[PDB]
């Protein structure tokens, strides 16, 4: 197994306040495949200046998906306090065929800081974190959201300048507020901008260290790091699984401005991924420096027939979900 | 791995005055003002007792004369007014990082007026003499201050080997100390000398405080 | 009342194992931390491990990983610590305390004495020390292991008693105990030294009688 660094030496976990109702907003961003939302590029062959019919894994037209939001944590003036999160860790969802993710759509526009709904701020992109695995259950106090055996964790870090992917056993820790300890509400990750995100010194392990406060990492088969260029550009992220492993897709390298998703990693994860959950993250800022973080949207993939329209440049810029209605079926037959 | 250094190692305070013990952590214990620093008192033959938790909160039922303060790396325990039952060891202890660690401890002694030792010497019992050994025992009871030196003399000449000394901790009511000294010989060597003498030097007198018996005289 | 009742002292040979217990009362067991700690005479305390009784989750001092295992039985509010591969360095008093993680240890057991030695158990020899107040004495010599308990007149004589810490020399302990009584009280009335050595299953009562000449 891989060395993933020392365990947390902290005697306890940070207290976590779950207030789902502050995170239940209707900020609708549904799939529009006529703009090629949520399209993974067909693998094995490229196409150019042509319209084809293709069977693959696609979102359905108009799917609202599931929205997730991250928030600044509690703070009194200069002192951060409890984390502040939604109930995402208890909401385990079925992986099925995988999913695609709309990231940073609201960035640059005016938004709310969540924890203080009247305080407004310019929305900034934030990356989602995921927990995926093949066996789930409950923590000792009965709360849902526990992943057993080897679990895949996708965890951004470094103030959004890297992504970590690792496959380890998650051993819940036993200190106060930890998942096998006293007064457990939810696990969460966090970072502290004042000491984690000044210029030229981004802590590449802030989020990982906060994760290690809730779980000891055991028998880790791999830990991969992917560097991220910093910007406010919206992007798409996807994940599927085949017998060859878990496949990670992004728009960033090949189609940064257009959103087409291409595979950038294959993970040696060969147990069938059946469940996933969104890992809550809370930003430990002081009151006067809270930011607004853009919501991310997850949409499930299913085997569907799409008409795909490729531009001269080779990119998909328009598609048709043929099974949407009778008229769409005939459009796909040209 | 997190090391707490206490100061001072020991201190002596009069009744009613302030005792101040400080603890310094090698790294910062504080988390934005709240520090998981505890203070304990331990009396002899007893488990520790919690005095202060989270730096400045008093344990349930702990007298108000014990108070804690500090943040970051520096903490202090203040005892005022000091009382005679406060003679004990005091430990700081951090509960922020694993492994939980204690300080090495501070011994608090109570100052009182000087008290000369009461010295009693005992020849070997006949029970022990029938088993072939012979111990002479000197008790030096209820003295202050604690510094004392005891020499054994046998026919005027000092004897160092075979000597076992034991000291009590400061008494919690009269603030005095006691000492026991046992000189063990074989029976044969015991009956080859007559004069057995326990001599104590202590600040309450210029000359040593002797105590003797002659094996012949009862 | 809040009670942490620890099991009796043990003498074991190097390499052996011991299981210490701590039976608790008077507070909610299932929601508290139980810690175990080690203390050598004259030294500070060393924290070994904790367990959260409600879940069985544990945290260990890595110095003691592989040698200590703490468990609970929630139905009897009892905490246990299994110690294995014992060394003479493991001889100490062991405490259970309620506390652990960020919770200060606020209630403590009385302590369990663990001696790790290959030396053989030896019962004490009890010798009377006979010579206004009068001081009498009791010399308790040549025993192993600790502890012995010394009382006077079955505990009814407790003022003016100084019982001194045992001293070890060549794998045998020696302690002494002095009692000072008014001279009108002895020898006209009885003064007796009561010595219990549990490790050797021995109780000695020694009446102090005046010397004959
Ligand atoms: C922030 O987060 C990041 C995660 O994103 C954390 O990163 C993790 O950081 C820890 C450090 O704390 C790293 O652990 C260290 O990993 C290195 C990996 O080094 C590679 O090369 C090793 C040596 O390479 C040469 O030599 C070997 C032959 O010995 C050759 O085979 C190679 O080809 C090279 O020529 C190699 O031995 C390592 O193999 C590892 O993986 C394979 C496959 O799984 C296993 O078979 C092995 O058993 C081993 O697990 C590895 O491929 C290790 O080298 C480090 O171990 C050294 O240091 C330890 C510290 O005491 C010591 O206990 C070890 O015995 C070993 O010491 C020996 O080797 C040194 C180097 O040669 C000598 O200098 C030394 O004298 C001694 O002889 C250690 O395990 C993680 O790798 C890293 N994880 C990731 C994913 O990056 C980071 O910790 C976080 N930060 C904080 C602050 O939390
Ligand atoms: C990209 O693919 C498209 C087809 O999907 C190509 O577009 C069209 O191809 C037709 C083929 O019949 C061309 O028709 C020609 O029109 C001229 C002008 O009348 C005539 O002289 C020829 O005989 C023929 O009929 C047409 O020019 C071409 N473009 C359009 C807009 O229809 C296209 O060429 C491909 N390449 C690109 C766009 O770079
Ligand atoms: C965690 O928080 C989420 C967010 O509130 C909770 O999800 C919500 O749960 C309710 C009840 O299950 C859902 O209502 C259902 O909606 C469907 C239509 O979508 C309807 O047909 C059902 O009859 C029912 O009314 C609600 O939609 C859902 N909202 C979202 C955004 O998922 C969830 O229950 C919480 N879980 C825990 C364990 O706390
Ligand atoms: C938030 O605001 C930033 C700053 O304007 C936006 O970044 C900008 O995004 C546009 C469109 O993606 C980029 O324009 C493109 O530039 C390339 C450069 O060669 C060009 O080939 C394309 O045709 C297109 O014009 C622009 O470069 C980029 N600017 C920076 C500084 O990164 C961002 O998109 C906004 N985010 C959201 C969610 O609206
Ligand atoms: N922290 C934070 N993150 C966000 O992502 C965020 C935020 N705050 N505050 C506001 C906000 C707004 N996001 C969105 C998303 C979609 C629509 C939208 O689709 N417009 C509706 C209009 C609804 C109506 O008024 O009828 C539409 O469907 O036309 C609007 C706002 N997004
Ligand atoms: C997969 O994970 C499960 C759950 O953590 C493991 O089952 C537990 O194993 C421990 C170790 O003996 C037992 O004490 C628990 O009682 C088990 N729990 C259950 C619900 O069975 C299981 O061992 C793991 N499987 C593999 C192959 O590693
Ligand atoms: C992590 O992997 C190690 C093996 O590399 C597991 O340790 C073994 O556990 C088995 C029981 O299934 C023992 O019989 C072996 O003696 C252990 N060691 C080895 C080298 O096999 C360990 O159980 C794994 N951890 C978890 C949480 O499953
Ligand atoms: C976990 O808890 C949920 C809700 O309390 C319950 O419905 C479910 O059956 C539990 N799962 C297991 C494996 O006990
Ligand atoms: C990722 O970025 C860090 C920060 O500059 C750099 O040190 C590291 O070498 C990069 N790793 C890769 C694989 O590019």
């Amino acid at each position: 197994y891989v060395d993933v660094g020392p365990d947390s030496v902290k005697s306890a976990c940070i207290e976590v306040d779950i207030q789902q109702t502050f995170f239940d907003k209707t900020w609708p961003r549904p799939i529009d495949v006529s703009k090629a939302d949520g399209i993974i590029y067909p693998q094995g062959r490229t196409y150019s200046n042509i319209t084809i019919t293709y069977q693959g894994l696609f979102p359905y037209q108009g799917d609202h998906g599931d929205m997730y939001v991250y928030s600044a944590g509690h703070a009194t003036g200069t002192t951060p306090q409890k984390l502040f999160v939604a109930n995402y860790s208890q909401d385990v969802k079925q992986f099925a065929n995988g999913f695609v993710v709309r990231i940073g759509a609201a960035a640059n526009s005016t938004g709310t800081v969540i924890i203080s709904p009247s305080t407004s701020a310019t929305i900034r992109k934030i990356y989602p974190a995921f927990m995926l695995g093949s066996s789930v259950g409950n923590f000792s106090d009965g709360k849902m959201g526990r992943f057993f055996n080897h679990t895949l964790v996708l965890l951004p870090d470094g103030c959004g300048t890297l992504l970590r992917a690792f496959y380890c056993i998650l051993e819940p820790r036993s200190g106060n507020h930890c998942p096998a300890g006293n007064s457990y509400t939810s696990f969460a990750t966090y970072h502290t901008p004042a000491t984690d995100c000044s210029d030229g010194n981004y802590n590449r392990n802030a989020s990982l260290n906060s994760f290690k406060e809730y779980f000891n990492l055991r028998n880790c088969t791999f830990m991969y790091t992917y560097n991220i260029t910093e910007d406010e550009i919206l992007e798409w992220f996807g994940i599927t699984q085949t017998a060859q492993g878990v496949h990670l897709f992004s728009s960033r390298y090949v189609d940064l401005y257009g959103g087409n998703m291409f595979q950038f990693a294959t993970l040696p994860v060969y147990d069938t991924i059946k469940y996933y959950s969104i890992i809550p993250h809370s930003i430990r800022s002081i009151q006067s420096d809270r930011k607004a973080w853009a919501a991310f949207y997850v949409y499930k993939l299913q085997p569907l027939t799409f008409l795909l329209d490729f531009s001269v440049d080779g990119y998909i810029r328009r598609a048709i979900d043929c099974g949407f209605n009778d008229l769409s079926q005939l459009h796909c037959s040209y | 791995q997190l090391v707490l250094t206490q100061s001072p190692a020991s201190l002596a305070v009069s009744l009613g005055q302030r005792a101040t013990i400080s603890c310094r952590a090698s790294e910062s214990v504080d988390n934005y003002g709240i520090s998981f620093m505890n203070w304990f008192q331990q009396k002899p033959g007893q488990p520790p007792k919690l005095l202060i938790h989270t730096a400045s909160n008093q344990g349930s039922g702990v007298p108000a004369r014990f108070s804690g303060s500090g943040s970051g790396t520096d903490f202090s325990l203040n005892i005022h007014p000091v009382e005679d039952d406060d003679t004990a060891m005091y430990f700081c202890q951090q509960s922020e990082e694993v492994p939980l660690t204690f300080g090495a401890g501070t011994k608090l002694e109570i100052k009182r007026t000087d008290a000369a030792p009461t010295v009693s010497i005992f020849p070997p019992s006949s029970e022990q003499l029938t088993s072939g050994g012979a111990s002479v025992v000197c008790f030096l009871n209820n003295f202050y201050p604690k510094d004392i030196n005891v020499k054994w003399k046998i026919d005027g000449s000092e004897r160092q080997n075979g000597v076992l000394n034991s000291w009590t901790d400061q008494d919690s009511k009269d603030s005095t100390y006691s000492m026991s000294s046992t000189l063990t010989l074989t029976k044969d060597e015991y009956e080859r000398h007559n004069s057995y003498t326990c001599e104590a030097t202590h600040k309450t007198s210029t000359s040593p405080i002797v105590k003797s018996f002659n094996r012949n005289e009862c | 009342q809040v009670q942490l009742q620890q099991s009796g002292g043990e003498l074991v040979k190097p390499g052996a194992s011991v299981k210490l217990s701590c039976k608790t009362s008077g507070f909610t067991f299932s929601s508290s931390y139980i810690s175990w700690l080690k203390q050598k005479p004259g030294q500070s305390l060393e924290w070994i491990a904790w367990i959260y009784a409600g879940t069985g989750g544990t945290e260990y001092n890595q110095k003691f990983t592989g040698k200590a295992q703490v468990t609970v039985d929630t139905s009897s509010s009892t905490a246990y610590m299994q110690f294995s591969s014992l060394t003479t360095e493991d001889s100490a008093i062991y405490y259970c305390a309620r506390g652990g993680s960020s919770f200060a240890m606020d209630y403590w057991g009385q302590g369990t004495s663990v001696t790790v030695s290959s030396a053989s158990t030896t019962p004490p020899s009890v010798y009377p020390l006979a010579p206004s107040m009068v001081t009498l004495g009791c010399l308790v010599k040549g025993y192993f292991p600790e502890p012995v308990t010394v009382t006077w007149n079955s505990g009814s004589l407790s003022s003016g008693v100084h019982t001194f810490p045992a001293v070890l020399q060549s794998d045998l302990y020696t302690l002494s105990s002095s009692v000072t009584v008014p001279s009108s009280t002895w020898p006209s009335e009885t003064v007796t030294c009561n010595v219990a050595h549990p490790a050797s299953s021995t109780k000695v009562d020694k009446k102090i009688v005046p010397r004959d000449c």
